[PDB]
RNA sequence: UGCCUGGUGUCUUGGGUGU
């Protein structure tokens, strides 16, 4: 909800994706740098607002312009057992080792867009054309050719 | 066998930006005029300020694919508690008596400054630099 | 339209070798594995084993794409050992180990049941 | 050499601590259970009538989820396997639903316990699906109203999770070691301490934490590992811990014979 | 009710807290000392009313960047979710049900009178931010 | 539209995807793509057994063919025919077979604005229906993996088969004639972990260095000597980033006047194909001139310069999987003390612009010449909050770590600026519609708000806030007017830039 | 002329033992069924198949 | 809707005026040629009558 | 209309819900514009 | 009765071994 | 639509627990109470029943099409 | 011996996708 728009770039099992201590695997991996050069705090902000929310069974109130600040939903957050800032210790699908690096984790809200590439894929070697120019016709469709 | 020997003792010992990497400085004790500036591993050989230590450089380590090293074989490395290898990128002849060899074990530098006599025999491509304390 | 059939990761087909050997000449005693229809699962177990072994020199593997079912393993032991029979000595320890590991777990099982 | 002690026991889940034995060997274990372990689930869906709001292929999805009890699937073999023209009773087992709303008003809930098993192997514990208790209604599968019926015959084959996540036995294996970082394999983020922003692991307090004046030991490996094994109801926890173990060996001495047989 | 040239004449509140005289988090009101006093003559009832349709779905859209918030807008009216409850005796050219919809778990107050609740258009995964294998990039 | 250009036969196009393990001068082409389209190859005593199993297998089974063409042109179709397996190939006939691995065919992305727009690639069968690129080639095409697409064109002969290889090869188009500099280089993820592999106390196990050696599909078989080799073999990245550089390569670089020592790490020296030392950054492997890449294709020729990409990408990429990088809302937190600081900073901004204003209404400002009163006020204000944000954001960048995630990226130069961290931490700062301050669109106001000739800076758009700390109504406002004007001047200028361009190209 | 074009088939063996579909094209040997499972169609020999009756299913000697 | 179209464009019509605040969306518009010239109601606006 | 006992019991815990929220949420709000007057 | 009936001194008793206003309790049917 | 029968992240069954929430829910019990209940530690399966929305409720009010 | 089929509008308009 927050324009980072993106397509599928491949799909791991379950036994692939990294874990955490307690076996919750990701349903969607995302780059960090789609962050900083887009700023969209937002997204951070509601990811941890969300695991908050699942933790203690409650919905954020993510209305703006309101006196929620990022603190308070660390201290909930850390009341909790988990890390204030939402990091979490993560293993290695494939060795099971431990990664240096601590991984950002949590709920978020996405939504699948109606663009989806088999609607968009399209071939053609030779086929229909157009009466007029004898040149091949327009559109997917029409079985058409590339302008 | 090996190419220089001397005892050296820490003056500063400099941490900086890593975790995992000190700058140490140290004089010859039985020569002045001779510096050593070196990267170490913390992890592997701490080392505290005011230290002395053994540094000897080697050509070879004999008393082309790197082996996990045999038990039953032995080796210059058996008498020393840290042993690294690397490349001489610099061999500054400078002024009258003032020579600097630059040395870089995989991006852990070296310089050691010293008189001509004493550094002649280190114009070699390769190091070892065996460490004892 | 295109997404492969889902048992092609691990049904081998006939005329698939499930195990090629092929020689490396560039270094002395080396030889190239190539599995067919396994992954991380196998290909880890055994390079973990091997790494212990006193007279492998080098062992490692590869999966060079995550859509194909296979990996490839370059494994190089000392002058007298021939590495195949390292591989082998590699599967049976492993069998063994897992072998103890059952029994024990059942002995553990039986008391806290 | 290797030793196994277990915490918690449950027909479902348990909790148990692995020691002197490599990294790789207690992941490609966990893997193993994630992803290899044989069991049976309905893999075809022929339907009769099919009156509710619900598609077809939304109740044949449905469907396919529901954990079936796989105790004697090993007996079992696979369906491109088995040389019987279409299927036998000795690879696929065939559960029948029949649902229907009667009367003029309220809504009918259709449950898993409606499954009723019509044939399968003999004297194989195979094919019912898993209830809880005896008066446990089971997994929801749709909702009617009057008039509408639904009146399906579904197969059960056995499969492996790497070809469908339905054919999983385990939901998810929580692995972990070294709660203390002696290894140092991570490095703890921070903005003040690093010690006490991170919260303790719930197996701190069966190591000992370092010393203050300890230095670091670069000749350690990992060695404990605290993994629990949570099941679907499929198979017991026992069950899928030693099923993971005789997979795993069928595979290196699949692996031997080939070898062998090479020459 | 007021309109755009009669909004002219007017001196609004921003909020009731506006109508009487050390955190490194909380924002910053600002300090209006150019006016020794003020006498306002309406307040806005709601700040976060000044949104749209299509805007009032983004969770905290004034931590963003504000052409994200464009697109957003944008591609909410692309997301499949739940358009009517008698989809089934509709004839449409094409129509996009999703299996499972869920209701978001940070939303917000100006989602209630949208029916977002009632009709969602999406599902809550469990996102990781990370380097894994390099298929993200 | 039907004679300058006109729609063509043997073509597809289809969204591209990202794949790693894909070599530069690679495309990644469906299963299904590959069986629509087809090459007419010319039966010769070299191929006929091929082609008569092609033949044989027919036009669904891969590989296989569509159309057998005789000497007098007709042609045969496969599909309808029912004795295809009584079919004699006769030298000179033609046979439509299947694309196939290593067939080079011309790859193009809209709007083609440059000739390295179009590239010929070497096809290579895969499932799923998605293009798939190198991720090093995304940055001639302007392209990225959120619903591009890109057009493939199949050539249809040997003369033009051979003048796609020799000609528009992607590695011969490394080097541009625009800036006489590369056009592709090292990017994303790649450059963030060849930064954070190349530090100084990056330290690499045995087991992990053999893994990492075997994957370089250029490596000899030796393997290097470790950095350290007692009490522990221990390799440093530098030298698993030496093994993927040819040898014979020298690259000597200096940063801000660092000496031979390098204390900071800074700097570069190639010796041999071996890093000495530095930190391999945007300086050394991106598409700068002067740098790796530039030194590769100068000295060794485009084809080595084409698997340096390929090595160095496989090697990073498998010790960024095996260690791991993220970023979290941690990560645009200042401390305390730091924003202290920055309320510090801002605050005498904005009494400093009060003085101004005071200044100017009482009749003792300045005047630039050239510029009026209000212009040189608006001028000296618009300097003044300028630099409050720059000093703001330089203190905020100041004090973050080196484990800051931001900072890594912003420090290897994969993604972000300066500026991103100053606006996400410290102030967003002044908001410019058409290059002055927010006007009076009311009556002698912004908003209805403010009093009447209010001219501090949060009366005129000045969002003193940041993104983490969030932004008022006010500033929300007036930040959603200056991002509709840069939206609204990309939209515009595009078409002016287009009909620029081809008036030129005419 | 290909009795069993466009007739309701089910398969034996292989890895689609006891799927239904229909078969569209007829060479020889070679026959290719869509089926109603997945949305494909698939090559498969005839020895493979059991072509639908008026009394259950007959093997391929329809 | 703002019937002004293509031909003779300026950037002026399409910005975001200061008396738009409370009445128009700021952030939602198209892409392209319309940017700026379909708006859409806020939340809480209304047309009289 | 005759509903559903789910449809009924959801329609209790709604308004039992929105009792408790518009309680709490407004004590809540009550408690901290105090203390933000106060500082 | 319920914990507000109970003492002051003995709801000090009740340590855990405030609400929020930004946690709402969710809803089915939502308004308008 | 309807309370789907395994939670997507790790694969727990949480399909047989739709009716035991409502019925907590009907008791007074707040939302973590009547999760924590129902045995669901993990926050991934937690969402699956608390964001979960009833849809088939609404499509079981139109007539049936057939009888 | 009963024997198998390739042939696809145009012109406007509108909403969208990627730059
Ligand atoms: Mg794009
Ligand atoms: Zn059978
Ligand atoms: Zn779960």
């Amino acid at each position: 909800r927050h324009g980072q728009k993106g397509t599928i770039g491949v799909t791991y099992r379950h036994e692939d994706m990294p874990f955490s201590a307690e076996g919750i695997v990701p349903d969607l991996i995302i780059n960090p740098h789609a962050i900083p050069s887009r700023m969209t705090v937002a997204h951070l902000i509601e990811c941890l607002l969300s695991k908050v929310g699942s933790i203690r069974g409650y919905e954020g109130d993510a209305t703006p312009f309101t006196d929620l600040t990022v603190d308070a939903v660390s201290n909930l957050l850390r009341d909790n057992g988990y890390q204030s800032r939402g990091f979490e210790v993560m293993y290695n699908g494939h060795t099971g080792k431990k990664l240096m690096a601590q991984v950002f984790f949590g709920p978020t809200y996405y939504q699948r867009l109606r663009h989806m590439v088999d609607d968009k894929i399209h071939a053609r070697a030779r086929g229909p054309v157009q009466v007029l120019t004898r040149q091949p016709v327009e559109g997917r469709s029409r079985d058409g050719g590339l302008r | 066998s090996a190419l220089f020997d001397d005892i050296f003792t820490v003056q500063t010992v400099d941490n900086g930006r890593y975790n995992k990497v000190s700058r140490i400085i140290g004089i010859s004790t039985t020569n002045s005029a001779i510096k050593l500036t070196l990267d170490i591993n913390n992890e592997m050989f701490p080392v505290s300020q005011d230290d002395s230590l053994t540094v000897t450089l080697a050509n070879s380590l004999s008393l082309k694919s790197w082996r996990p090293p045999k038990p039953t074989d032995k080796s210059l490395a058996d008498d020393y508690d840290y042993v690294m290898f690397g490349t001489v990128y610099k061999f500054e002849e400078g002024d009258e008596d003032k020579i600097k060899v630059y040395v870089s074990f995989g991006g852990l530098l070296m310089c050691l400054e010293g008189g001509y006599k004493s550094l002649a025999s280190l114009k070699q491509d390769n190091l070892y630099i065996l460490i004892r304390r | 339209m295109n997404a492969p059939d889902r048992f092609e990761l691990f049904i081998l087909p006939d005329d698939v070798p499930k195990l090629k050997i092929t020689p490396d000449s560039r270094v002395p005693n080396c030889i190239i594995i190539k599995f067919e229809r396994e992954d991380h699962t196998l290909a880890n177990l055994l390079r973990e084993e091997l790494a212990l072994y006193p007279d492998v020199t080098f062992v490692a593997y590869k999966v060079e794409h995550p859509l194909f079912a296979n990996f490839v393993m370059r494994l190089q032991t000392e002058e007298g050992t021939r590495p195949k029979q390292a591989l082998e000595r590699a599967c049976a320890s492993i069998i063994n180990k897992l072998k103890t590991l059952d029994h024990k777990f059942n002995e553990e099982w039986n008391i806290k049941n | 050499e290797p030793k196994v002690n277990i915490i918690n026991a449950q027909d479902d889940e348990v909790e148990l601590m692995l020691s002197d034995v490599n990294l790789s060997l207690a992941n490609s274990l966990r893997r193993t259970m994630l992803a290899e372990v044989p069991t049976l689930a309905i893999d075809l869906v022929e339907i009769k009538m099919n009156t509710s709001v619900l598609a077809d292929e939304f109740i044949s999805h449905r469907l396919g989820l529901i954990p079936l009890v796989s105790e004697d699937v090993e007996e079992m073999k696979y369906s491109r396997d088995c040389t019987c023209e279409d299927y036998c009773d000795e690879c696929s087992v065939v559960l029948e639903l029949s649902a229907r709303h009667e009367g003029e008003e309220g809504t009918t809930d259709v449950y898993s316990s409606s499954l009723i098993k019509v044939s399968g192997p003999g004297n194989l514990n195979v094919g019912e699906p898993v209830r809880r208790d005896d008066y446990d209604q089971g997994i929801l599968l749709c909702k009617l109203r009057n008039h509408q019926e639904l009146n399906i015959r579904c197969i059960a084959k056995k499969g492996i999770a790497k070809e469908h996540a339905k054919w999983s036995p385990c939901s998810a294996i929580a692995f972990e070691y070294d709660p203390h970082n002696k290894l140092k394999h991570t490095d703890f983020w921070f903005e003040v301490d690093a010690k006490k922003e991170w919260p303790d692991s719930k197996y701190a307090t069966w190591e000992e934490p370092p010393k203050p004046g300890e230095v670091f030991d670069y000749k350690a490996k990992p060695n404990r590992f605290y993994m629990t094994v949570e099941t679907t109801g499929s198979l017991k926890a026992n069950q899928v811990f030693s099923r993971g173990i005789k997979t795993l060996q069928e595979k290196l001495a699949n692996v031997l014979f080939e070898l062998e047989n090479s020459r | 009710y007021v309109d755009g040239e009669e909004e002219e004449t007017i001196m609004i509140a921003m909020t009731p807290e506006d109508l009487q005289t050390n955190d490194t988090a909380k924002r910053i009101k600002p300090e209006m000392s150019t006016s020794s006093h003020h006498t306002f003559t309406h307040c806005e009832i709601h700040p976060s009313m000044i949104l749209g349709v299509a805007a009032s779905i983004i969770p905290f859209p004034d931590h963003n960047q504000s052409p994200r918030n464009t697109y957003q807008s944008a591609m909410g009216k692309q997301a499949m979710g739940v358009f009517l409850t008698n989809y089934n005796v509709r004839m449409d050219t094409m129509a996009n049900i999703l299996y499972y919809p869920q209701k978001p778990l940070a939303k917000t107050q100006a989602m209630e009178y949208l029916k977002f609740r009632e009709l969602p258009a999406g599902q809550n995964a469990i996102v990781a931010i990370a380097c894994y294998s390099g298929y993200n990039q | 539209g039907n004679l300058m250009g006109k729609r063509v036969d043997f073509s597809a196009r289809t969204v591209i995807s990202g794949d790693p393990n894909l070599e530069l001068d690679q495309v990644g082409v469906p299963i299904s793509i590959a069986k629509t389209l087809s090459y007419p190859e010319t039966v010769t005593q070299y191929n006929i057994h091929r082609l008569t199993e092609y033949v044989r297998n027919g036009p669904n089974e891969h590989p296989g063919a569509k159309y057998v063409i005789r000497d007098n042109g007709d042609r045969i179709d496969l599909r309808y025919h029912k004795r295809a397996g009584d079919i004699v190939l006769q030298y000179g006939w033609k046979v439509e077979r299947h694309l196939m691995d290593d067939d080079p065919v011309l790859f193009n992305r809209q709007p083609s604005l440059h000739k390295m727009s179009m590239m010929a690639h070497r096809v290579k069968v895969m499932p799923y229906s998605t293009f798939r690129l190198n991720l090093s080639v995304t940055s001639p095409y302007n392209a990225d993996f959120d619903g591009d697409e890109m057009n493939l064109h199949v050539p249809q002969s040997e003369e033009t088969r051979a003048e796609l290889s020799q000609l528009c090869a992607v590695p011969l188009q490394i080097v541009s004639p625009q800036s006489n500099k590369p056009v592709m280089g090292i990017v994303q993820d790649t450059l963030c972990g060849v930064r954070k592999m190349t530090l100084r106390d990056t330290f690499i196990e045995y087991e992990q260095v053999m893994n990492m050696l075997f994957w370089v599909p250029s490596w000899d078989g030796v393997v290097p000597q470790p950095a350290i080799l007692k009490p522990k073999p221990l390799w440093t990245g530098k030298q698993l980033l030496s093994i993927a550089i040819p040898s014979g390569i020298h690259l000597q670089r200096t940063d801000g006047g660092n000496s031979l020592l390098s204390p900071k790490d800074n700097g570069m020296l190639i010796v041999d194909g071996k890093v000495m030392f530095g930190v391999v950054d945007k300086k050394t492997v991106g598409s700068g001139g002067g740098g790796l890449i530039h030194t590769v294709m100068r000295e060794k020729g485009p084809k080595i310069c084409a698997e340096l990409f390929g090595n160095i990408q496989k090697v990073v990429n498998y010790w960024l999987l095996h260690n791991g990088f993220s970023i979290g809302i941690g990560d645009a937190i200042a401390d305390a003390s730091t924003m202290k600081e920055i309320t510090h900073a801002i605050s005498s901004a904005k009494e400093q612009v009060q003085e101004i204003i005071y200044k100017a209404q009482h009749n003792e400002l300045e005047l630039k010449p050239g510029m009026t009163l209000r212009e040189s006020f608006e001028g000296e204000v618009s300097r003044t909050l300028n630099d409050a944000r720059d000093s703001a954001g330089r203190s905020a960048e100041m004090n973050l770590k080196d484990l800051n995630n931001v900072k890594q990226m912003v420090s290897a130069g994969s993604k972000g600026s300066f500026i991103n961290i100053a606006q996400m931490s410290a102030c967003v700062g002044q908001q410019m519609v058409e290059g002055k301050r927010i006007a009076f669109g009311f009556a002698d106001r912004s908003l209805p708000h403010f009093t009447k000739d209010d001219f501090s800076p949060e009366s005129k758009g000045f969002v003193e806030n940041s993104y983490l700390r969030g932004l008022t109504p006010q500033e929300f406002f007036f930040h959603a007017m200056a991002g509709r004007e840069g939206l609204i001047d990309t939209a515009v200028k595009t078409a002016e830039t287009g009909y620029i361009q081809r008036r030129l190209v005419k | 002329r290909d009795p069993t074009l466009n007739k309701t088939v089910k398969i034996r063996q292989g890895g689609y033992k006891g799927k239904i579909g229909i078969v569209k094209e007829a060479n020889g040997d070679r026959f290719r069924v869509e089926l109603h499972n997945p949305n494909k169609t698939i090559p498969i020999p005839c020895s493979f198949l059991l072509i639908e009756s008026t009394h259950g299913w007959v093997p391929y000697e329809d | 809707n703002t019937p002004i179209g293509r031909d003779g464009k300026l950037a002026k019509p399409r910005q975001l005026h200061n008396t738009h605040w409370g009445l128009v969306c700021p952030a939602e518009t198209p892409e392209g040629q319309a940017c700026g010239l379909v708006k859409n109601l806020s939340l809480l606006s209304g047309i009289s009558i | 209309v005759v509903a559903s006992k789910a449809s009924s019991s959801m329609l209790k815990i709604d308004q039992r819900n929105k009792k408790l929220n518009n309680r709490f949420i407004r004590k809540a709000e009550m408690a901290a514009v105090e203390k933000r007057k106060l500082r | 009765l319920a914990i507000e009936n109970l003492h002051p001194d003995d709801r000090l008793l009740l340590v855990d071994p405030s609400p929020v206003f930004f946690l709402r309790r969710p809803q089915y049917v939502s308004d308008g | 639509m309807i309370i789907p029968v395994r939670c997507f992240s790790c694969g727990k069954v949480v399909g047989d627990k739709w009716d035991a929430y409502l019925r907590l829910l009907e008791e007074g019990k707040q939302e973590g109470d009547a999760l924590d209940e129902l045995k669901l530690k993990r926050y991934c399966c937690r969402r699956m029943v608390l964001t979960h929305v009833d849809l088939i409720e609404k499509f079981l009010r139109y007539n049936p099409l057939e009888k």
